[PDB]
């Protein structure tokens, strides 16, 4: 079990390491679940009728009934009734903010009695499923007569194309960088995402018989009525690209760089390609004083990669 | 209402006998229906035997002569109005006298007075007139009998046959007569000068006066029937006429001959039960048998499954079950063969019947006791009737016959002990079953496949199949249920969710199904079905089944016994036959089952395992009616069973529906293999795959016994095909046709849609690769589920606007709501006015359209005492009327505190449990209220889980903490009509200034019972929904009970309205009400108050969590643990906001319509007009059958009269005339009077006074004393208060001591009756009902239901009945004498003190929750000891006075019965 | 009665659909009682109107014989069941009536449906 044991146990998130241990690494914050605290923090759910924790959730997962069985064991079946309705739970249950999405309108949450591990615990309950090979490719039986292209590795890219494999259409994908993904692999940082997991879904996605272009442009390459003409169907997933600036007195000086470029340039010389940009430039943050100038999340990256390269002091202003 | 009979013991003529008869009569007149005019009445009738003497002298004055023999007068009612009928009737009934040979003495014109009755029962009066004929042809008597009942029989059926109506017939014989009208039941000697000769003089008489529910009389339909006579309705009609049918075709005998195929439709048209009743049994008796065989067969004796009766009864019981289906039913039966004379009781016995024996050799009885004035030292033995029994008097050789005596010379007569053995059972075939037949369980894929080809989905598997395998029971649901109607939905909705269970309102009492299951059966008989009328050994070679339900193996077992017999019929039709395959498929097996069964088939068995991809399974319910009906039509159904496969059956309601159409067994091979495969994955644990199996079977048992006591059946042979049901969005043609007889209101769907839906459904599972189940949203809401009403957004709208008090936000919310598509019955149709708009300027006010809103009630139980105290003074801020509902309220909120805010609520419940019902609780209120049956979950008590009674709640409810509290669904004070009546005047009596009303719940037909309760002076009806919330219930009862109050309150309307009844009665409806369209609609539809509930607990805070159940309701409200309550966040101030924002919403709605008040609104059904869904549906539900009306003429549309209806006052009212100085000075009184029996609730209104001018506790025991000589009436000291000794000398009538609250009732004979005490009836059924402080003293034996739900009294009595000391909750009880069987049922604290020396005891105990043992601690001997010297100091008897006598060897003999959960809680260890 | 009314409609639906003929629904013809006599009113029976579309493309005259076999068919059928004060005034595609017991004059005062243009 009787899964209602909210009124006499306290929330409590997975282990999470100290703030000066991390202040010098690459890896991520949060620890996967040991198994007792895990099935422990299952049970916390009310299987609220009318559940606020799904009205709220963007891909509409079906909540209560995975938690339910990753409270009464059988980890299985929860991990294919969580698939069923998402290509990428890692992602989701790494970044998506539950504060305002999962978390934060929790039925038990508007009684200052705190929502449950949503997230961390679609994370661990997608991860573990990894030990066994329980995941599979999701490869049609027949093949059936129809080619489709898509530009953009991006997340909606990546789970159209997924789908329209498990359709029976002949998908072919066009990225402008090497390395795919999107801003999966170079936008976001390495202690958020080890990109070893986004690696194992691309791979996954591969596995299934999806040919790949790394490293093609479509404004060069080809162009679009070119697309048309070769490919019947053409799923535009380029996102956004084209940064904004200031216009005053002071920018016409060195120095100045936007957040993207140096973001990229860190994923890089995280993964490899060893750009000069950061060695032979003022991309670096040994000890200057880098201050950053807007906010966010995309600030908060840019403040947190500062703090772990060097960066002895660091600012950072909001309006 | 009553029913009584006098017989002579010997048989010599007197005059005495209809003197007394009629004297009797005269006294009906309490139970009656006493109205404006006074002169019309609803029916009453004498029976007497003929005066030969009389009808000779006047032949002979006439100028013929008498002969030797007997003569024989035939009474009739002929047509009135037209000359041109007269002479027909006179022509048919002359020519089928004269056509067999006898000789017509001539005609007579009977003397009548039409002086005395009304108008409107005049209108439609036809005349009387009689007939004399005379044996010439030297027959005997009993072939004269037997050839005029043929000639009686043929002449209705040959008048019948040209259409000329308004003709009837009393009785045609020549040893009874009947003189019955429909005048007042007091006037009939003047109606009928005819009996105030005196040569009128018979051996017998029998007396009735009915209680009709609706208004227009019709003569003909007045009692006694021809040979009968009865009290109350019988539940199962419905299958008895079409069993009857059934059986019609099989019977013959040659006492009938030639004559017998004019007797084929027995059963004739346009008659009451009584009256079908009565055609039965006169067909039956006159075969051949006598009156008790025939009683013995019809409503038998209920099978107890105990050793408490000598076997040869019991083969006899068995005879008569398997011969003859019963008939369930309040019945107090008085039938009078011309030999014998036998009055009894139905099974249950829920019906009062005593009766008195002479010192002259005459015999009385009836229903109650001071009704004829006999003398006190002329009375041999006062006695009762119980459940079953019998009392028989025998003219052929003067004798009479008490219960065993009878049964004894009943089972003497033929040898019934051989004939019982000569059937088997099924466990012989099980146990002899070799271990072998494995069938290899279909793959998973298949039976997902399957699945989806029914639409089962996930949730179902878990939710309430988890349940039923692994507890052994049914799931529990918390609140309402949202989801929209069959017809409406968009998903595959299984055809059974088109069907609704019925239930039984005050015309029919509910019966438990947790304590009186010994009552009740399941019994199957294949092979019994044949002649009725004969008697041989061809009807005891049959096989019985305990279970109509069947597993997969014993179903295999029966039918390798069955052999070559056994026809097999495919249930599945082509896919790709075309838009019409349906039909032909139906027609294809309805034509190839009536050919085999022809060729040599006995027996059908309707399968459905040849589904395929091409083929689709038809649903087995239609095919099952369409099979049924087809075989009842043709005349077959006798020769054959029905055995039934399904594929889509998982809930108890699959198989009580699939049995209430006509099939004998149901077997569901799909749940067994579903449940092999979860057990296999190792989900239940250990428990082995027959454990879950028999567990599984034990909860459909279940399952299928509450929804069969939801009506008032007793056994499954009358249930089956009896057709309990109520169809919505079906065809008028396919519902009329395929299925037996269902009312549907509003015609639906075809064959095009079902057929439509299903090969939809069917190609969305098979023809694709499907892998997994569908999560699905049905009992709690998903993204992918249906629609819902409170949806989230909804609920976050709300609560947003109601906090911040903002219009434009409700008003957004409102937009919000009515911005979806069609949901329930309110969203087709539209508002559609014909004036001019009236600017918002010039409508009412504000608060004098908020002072008709109320909140319903909520039981202190489920909820917290915070949520319950913000609603009570949030609705009592502004004046209007709240309400408290069950479990009582805390005392201490009864004054307001220094804030200035009252606590208490404005409206007090009498539910069925009467908890919190003390003297105090019902004067602090300005309006009454009875819990008749609930919304959520009717024909059901309130429910309470067992942890959630806390100290303050069981302080609050007088009971002992920590049980599950389920109160009793029957109400044991409202068995019909006339009872209800009684109830209502109780009620206006205690409290002088408020009102009362009466809850109810929709259904087909509520407006005959809403026509009987405004007779009964109620002047308010609350007409319920089924989409209200509730504490705790079975999601079967949640989902599939009632019907929506539109249909109810729009049918209730029109019948109000057609017996110039509107205007009377209030009218106030709830359930469902959201915004303020849905409440001017209501408004339109002829409602004036309303209601909000669940929409006011969300303005409140409640989330829809759905887990009340548990008390862990994480906002706070429906919770009992001091953890979770400090979370509340109630605020009247809401509520405040809530109800002004609605009033102004209607305010401007209605101006903006083009009216000014909603008092010029109501009744206007014109205002409205459907609209229709368009094409994408194809439904055509047409609601015209509700906008329907009826001119109202000169009343006003609503009530237009102020103040209570007021009733007539009994003797009390003079005895406040006298009692001045108690309420002056306060000074002792003691009084004295001669009390009758037509004086009802003596000692109320003096307890009224009493605890208004003083209280409850602020007297000295014994202050008031009043002596009364000569017997009570009915409900004698209800609701006393301490202080007052209500000394009776005689015995009381009904219902005493109902509700005592500390006073003190003692009940003795006259010290001049030579009766020996402890042998005789001195009280009637249902004794002490919810008492709760008191004691009381008897000097007899007492009736059935004896101290039912007794909290805190005390009591002694010299014997009990059955059902004693039921669902006890606390106090004393010591009964001296003999215990009745099925004792102390559910007694879950106090105690029972029994004397019986044959030890008996261990026999008649229901030893579940109680344990018996002798005498072992020294102190409650002393209490026992102090208990019964009180008892012989203050009544003396002489019983106890030698009991206390010899007290040395007496203690050994007494024993104690203890509840089991009481034993750690008592200071005085019983135990040594 | 509330009875009779139901079973009278079930009869007359499940003789007409028997052939294929669409069914549209019913009608309540608006009527005012004030203005007949009492003892009259003491007898009035319910008036109901229905409507019936052809969907088999069929001619004239078959129509019409085939709206005389159900007129007839459902009269025997009503006559069977043992339910008097049951009639039908005229079932056709061409005739239309309104007849009865009130006064001559107060013909247009009793069915406003005449007044209209
Ligand atoms: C915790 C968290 C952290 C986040 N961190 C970041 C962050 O650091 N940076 C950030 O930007 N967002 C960040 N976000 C936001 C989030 O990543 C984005 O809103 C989202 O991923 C949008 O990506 P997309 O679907 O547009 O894919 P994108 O990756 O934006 O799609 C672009 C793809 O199209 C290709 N493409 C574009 N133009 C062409 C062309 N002409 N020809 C061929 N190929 C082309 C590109 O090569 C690339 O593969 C974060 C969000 C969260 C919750
Ligand atoms: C929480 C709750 C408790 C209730 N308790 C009772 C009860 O004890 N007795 C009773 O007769 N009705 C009870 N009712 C039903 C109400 O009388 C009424 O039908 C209900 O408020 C209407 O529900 P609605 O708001 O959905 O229209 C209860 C309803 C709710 C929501
Ligand atoms: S997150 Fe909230 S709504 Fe969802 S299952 Fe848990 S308690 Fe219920
Ligand atoms: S955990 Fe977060 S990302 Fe995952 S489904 Fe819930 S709200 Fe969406
Ligand atoms: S279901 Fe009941 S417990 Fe509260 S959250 Fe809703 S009112």
């Amino acid at each position: 079990q009787r899964m209602l044991g909210f009124v006499h146990t306290a929330q409590r998130m997975p282990d999470k390491r100290p703030a000066a241990e991390r202040r010098q690494d690459f890896a991520e914050i949060y620890a996967r679940f040991s198994d007792e605290r895990a099935n422990e923090q299952a049970n916390r759910c009310s299987q609220c009728g009318v559940p606020f924790c799904q009205v709220h959730c963007p891909v509409s997962n079906n909540i209560p009934d995975w938690l339910k069985l990753t409270s009464e064991g059988r980890l299985e079946e929860a991990y294919e009734v969580s698939q069923a309705t998402n290509n990428f739970p890692e992602i989701c249950g790494r970044i998506c903010p539950q504060d305002r999405l999962c978390e934060g309108n929790c039925v038990i949450e508007q009684s200052t009695h705190g929502a449950v591990t949503i997230g961390s615990v679609e994370k661990y309950i997608n991860d573990t499923a990894w030990d066994q090979g329980w995941v599979k490719p999701r490869t049609p039986s027949r093949e059936l007569g129809l080619s489709v292209g898509v530009i953009g590795a991006g997340p909606a890219g990546l789970a159209a194309a997924e789908e329209l494999r498990a359709k029976g259409y002949e998908v072919h994908v066009y990225d402008r960088y090497d390395r795919m993904g999107g801003l999966l692999v170079y936008g976001i940082p390495g202690f958020k995402l080890e990109k070893s997991v986004v690696e194992r879904r691309v791979k996954l996605l591969a596995d299934a018989g999806v040919i790949y272009h790394p490293n093609f442009e479509v404004g060069r390459d080809a162009s679009l009525p070119e697309l048309r003409r070769k490919h019947v169907a053409v799923l535009v997933a380029t996102g956004v690209y084209k940064a904004r600036d200031i216009k005053a007195p002071g920018s016409g000086l060195g120095n100045i760089v936007a957040a993207l470029d140096y973001l990229t340039t860190s994923n890089k010389v995280s993964l490899g390609d060893t750009v000069e940009a950061y060695e032979n430039g003022s991309l670096n943050a040994a000890g200057k004083h880098v201050v950053v100038l807007g906010g966010g999340d995309t600030a908060m990256d840019c403040v947190r990669t500062a703090i772990r390269q060097g960066a002895t002091s660091v600012k950072c202003l909001y309006r | 209402c009553g029913v009584g009979f006098i017989a002579a013991i010997d048989g010599k003529p007197r005059r005495s006998v209809v003197e007394k008869g009629i004297e009797a009569l005269k006294a009906v007149w309490h139970r009656g229906a006493v109205d404006a005019d006074g002169k019309t009445g609803d029916g009453a009738g004498i029976h007497v035997a003929v005066p030969q003497k009389f009808f000779k002298d006047h032949v002979k004055v006439i100028g013929h002569r008498a002969p030797d023999n007997k003569l024989a007068v035939g009474q009739v009612f002929l047509p009135r109005i037209s000359l041109d009928a007269q002479e027909a009737c006179r022509c048919i009934v002359e020519t089928e006298i004269l056509a067999f040979g006898y000789y017509i003495y001539g005609w007579r014109q009977v003397p009548i007075n039409v002086d005395i009755i009304g108008e409107k029962a005049n209108a439609t009066r036809p005349e009387i007139e009689q007939i004399i004929v005379g044996n010439n042809k030297g027959v005997s008597d009993e072939q004269f009998e037997l050839d005029l009942y043929i000639i009686r029989r043929r002449i209705e059926k040959a008048v019948k046959g040209e259409q000329i109506n308004d003709f009837y017939i009393c009785s045609l014989s020549a040893r009874s007569i009947i003189y019955k009208g429909m005048f007042l039941a007091e006037q009939l000697t003047t109606f009928y000068p005819d009996l105030l000769d005196e040569r009128f003089e018979s051996d017998f008489a029998i007396y009735h006066q009915r209680y009709s529910t609706n208004t227009f009389p019709t003569w003909p339909l007045a009692q006694p029937f021809r040979m009968l006579a009865h009290n109350g309705e019988i539940n199962t009609v419905k299958g008895n006429v079409n069993w009857m049918k059934a059986h019609e075709t099989r019977m013959e005998h040659p006492a009938f001959g030639t004559h017998m195929q004019d007797l084929k439709p027995v059963i004739g048209v346009g008659l009451s039960d009584s009256g079908s009743l009565d055609t039965v049994f006169e067909v039956m008796v006159r075969a051949g048998r006598t009156a008790p065989m025939v009683k013995m067969m019809l409503v038998p004796q209920a099978l107890t499954s105990s050793q408490t009766t000598p076997d040869n009864h019991k083969a006899l019981i068995q005879y008569c079950n398997s011969v003859m289906e019963p008939w369930d039913g309040p019945a107090a039966l008085a039938m009078t063969d011309g030999r014998w004379v036998v009055g009894g009781m139905d099974r249950n016995g829920l019906r009062p019947m005593r009766y008195t024996i002479t010192t002259d050799g005459l015999i009385i009885g009836g229903s109650e006791t001071g009704m004829v004035k006999i003398d006190e030292t002329q009375v041999i033995e006062k006695g009762r009737l119980g459940p079953g029994e019998m009392i028989a008097v025998d003219l052929q050789s003067g004798k009479l016959y008490r219960d065993r005596e009878l049964k004894d010379h009943l089972a003497t007569l033929k040898p019934w002990d051989k004939w019982v053995q000569n059937t088997t059972h099924l466990d012989e075939l099980v146990k002899t079953a070799s271990l072998k037949g494995e069938p290899s369980d279909m793959d998973k894929a298949e039976l997902r496949r399957r699945q989806q080809a029914f639409g089962l989905t996930m949730e179902d598997m878990e939710l309430i199949l988890h349940p039923m395998v692994e507890d052994g029971k049914e799931a529990i649901g918390s609140m309402g249920d949202d989801s929209p109607i069959a017809v409406l939905s968009d998903k595959y909705r299984g055809l059974h969710h088109f069907f609704r269970q019925n239930f039984s309102q005050v015309t029919n009492p509910p019966i438990d199904s947790l304590r009186e299951r010994r009552v009740m059966s399941l019994k199957t008989r294949l092979g019994n079905l044949g002649n009725i009328l004969d008697e041989d050994e061809t009807q005891t070679r049959l096989l019985q089944l305990e279970s109509p339900v069947l597993t997969t193996a014993e179903f295999r077992a029966m039918r390798d016994y069955m052999g070559d017999t056994a026809a097999e019929i495919d249930a599945t039709f082509p896919v790709d036959g075309g838009p019409e395959a349906l039909r032909d498929a139906l027609r294809r097996i309805r034509q190839e089952t009536e050919d085999a069964v022809r060729g040599g088939a006995t027996h059908v068995i309707l399968t459905d395992e040849a589904m395929g991809p091409a083929r689709a399974a038809i649903p087995a319910i239609l095919a099952t009616g369409a099979v049924h009906t087809h075989l009842i039509r043709s005349n077959l159904r006798t020769f054959t069973s029905l055995n039934v496969r399904t594929a889509e059956g998982l809930d108890t309601h699959y198989f009580a529906v699939l049995i209430g159409v006509g099939a004998t067994t149901v077997n569901a091979y799909l749940a067994q293999e579903a449940i092999a495969e979860r057990h296999r994955r190792g989900l239940f644990g250990s428990m082995p795959l027959e454990k879950g199996m028999a567990n599984y079977k034990k909860a459909i048992d279940d399952g299928l016994l509450k929804i069969m006591s939801k009506m008032g059946i007793s056994v499954i042979s009358s249930y089956r095909g009896g057709g309990n049901f109520e169809a919505i969005g079906l065809s008028r043609a396919l519902v009329a046709e395929h299925f037996p007889a269902m009312v549907s209101r509003i015609s639906g769907i075809g064959l095009n849609g079902i057929q439509k839906k299903v090969l939809e459904q069917h190609a969305t599972a098979y023809n694709e690769e499907v892998v997994a189940l569908p999560v699905g949203g049905f009992y709690r809401f998903r993204k992918s589920g249906d629609r819902h009403g409170w949806e989230g957004g909804v609920i976050h709208t709300l609560q947003q606007a109601v906090t911040n008090d903002s219009y434009t936000t409700f008003k957004k919310y409102s937009e919000q709501v009515n911005k979806r598509p069609p949901m329930q019955l309110r969203d087709l149709l539209e508002l559609r006015s014909t004036k001019a708009p009236v600017p918002v300027d010039e409508v009412e006010s504000i608060t004098a359209i908020r002072k008709r809103f109320i909140t319903p009630g909520m039981s202190m139980g489920a909820l917290s005492p915070e949520a319950h105290g913000t609603l009570n003074v949030a609705m009592n801020r502004i004046g209007a009327k709240s309400d408290s509902g069950e479990g009582g309220e805390d005392p201490a909120r009864f004054r307001p505190d220094k804030n200035g805010d009252n606590w208490n609520s404005a409206i007090k419940q009498v539910a069925s449990g009467r908890f919190g019902v003390t003297a105090e609780y019902l004067n602090q209120c300005r309006e009454l209220e009875i819990k008749v049956a609930q919304g959520a979950k009717p024909g059901e008590g309130g429910q309470l889980p067992g942890f959630k009674v806390t100290e303050m709640i069981a302080r609050l409810r007088h009971s002992t903490p920590g049980v599950m509290l389920i109160s009793p669904p029957p109400h044991h004070d409202i068995y019909s009509i006339e009872d209800l009546a009684q109830l209502i005047y109780d009620l206006k009596q205690i409290n002088p200034d408020a009102k009362v009303t009466v809850k109810l719940v929709s259904r087909s037909g509520i407006g005959t019972i809403a026509a009987g309760v405004a007779k009964a002076n109620a002047d308010i009806i609350l007409i319920s929904g089924n989409s209200g919330g509730t504490g705790a219930s079975p999601q079967t009862s949640i989902k599939f009970a009632g019907l929506p109050w539109e249909m109810g309150l729009s049918e209730v309307h029109q019948v109000l309205t057609l017996n110039r009844l509107r205007h009377r009665v209030r009218l106030r409806t709830d359930g469902g009400l959201k915004t303020g369209r849905d409440i001017v609609i209501a408004a339109m539809l002829g409602a004036e108050e309303f209601g909000i509930g669940t929409a006011s607990l969300i303005a409140m805070g409640c989330i829809m969590v759905r887990q009340c159940h548990s008390n862990t309701c994480p906002v706070g409200v429906c919770v009992q643990d001091d953890k979770l309550r400090q979370k509340f966040v109630g605020t009247p101030e809401k509520v405040v906001n809530l109800f002004t924002f609605l009033a102004e919403e209607v305010r401007e709605i209605l101006a903006g319509l083009g009216f000014r008040s909603l008092n010029e609104v109501i009744g206007r059904t014109d205002l409205l007009h459907q609209v229709s869904r368009g094409a994408e549906h194809l439904d055509d539900l047409d609601l015209n059958p509700r906008l329907a009306q009826v001119d109202p003429g000169e009343n006003a549309r609503y009530c237009t009269l102020q103040g209570r209806n007021e009733v007539p006052d009994t003797l009390d009212a003079r005895i406040v005339a006298d009692a001045r100085p108690l309420f002056e000075e306060g000074e002792k009184m003691q009084l004295a009077y001669n009390a009758r029996n037509t004086q009802r609730a003596i000692g109320t209104r003096l307890s009224s006074m009493v605890t208004r001018k003083f209280g409850m506790f602020g007297l000295q025991p014994g202050h008031i004393t009043i002596r009364l000589r000569g017997t009570a009436g009915q409900s004698l000291g209800a609701f006393a208060v301490q202080g007052i000794k209500l000394e009776v000398m005689g015995d009381a009538n009904d219902y005493v001591g109902k509700g005592l609250s500390g006073g003190t009732i003692v009940v003795r004979p006259t010290t001049s009756s030579p009766l020996e005490t402890n042998k005789n009836t001195i009280i009637g059924n249902t004794v002490l009902y919810g008492a709760t402080a008191g004691k009381l003293f008897a000097a007899g034996q007492a009736g059935e239901r004896f101290a039912v739900r007794n909290s805190g009294a005390t009591v002694v009595v010299e014997g009990c009945g059955s059902n004693g000391c039921e669902y006890m909750t606390g106090g004393t009880a010591v009964i001296l004498g003999r215990v009745g069987d099925n004792f102390a049922a559910g007694m879950t604290g106090g105690m029972a003190y029994v004397y019986d020396l044959d030890d008996s005891l261990p026999l008649y105990i229901n030893d579940e929750s109680v344990i018996f043992q002798r005498i072992e601690v020294g102190h409650y001997e002393s209490q026992l000891k102090h208990l019964i010297e009180e008892h012989v100091t203050e009544t003396q008897s002489r019983f106890a006075a030698e009991i206390l006598n010899d007290w040395a060897r007496e203690v050994t003999k007494f024993w104690q019965v203890v509840p089991k959960e009481m034993l750690n809680r008592l200071e005085v260890p019983v135990h040594l």
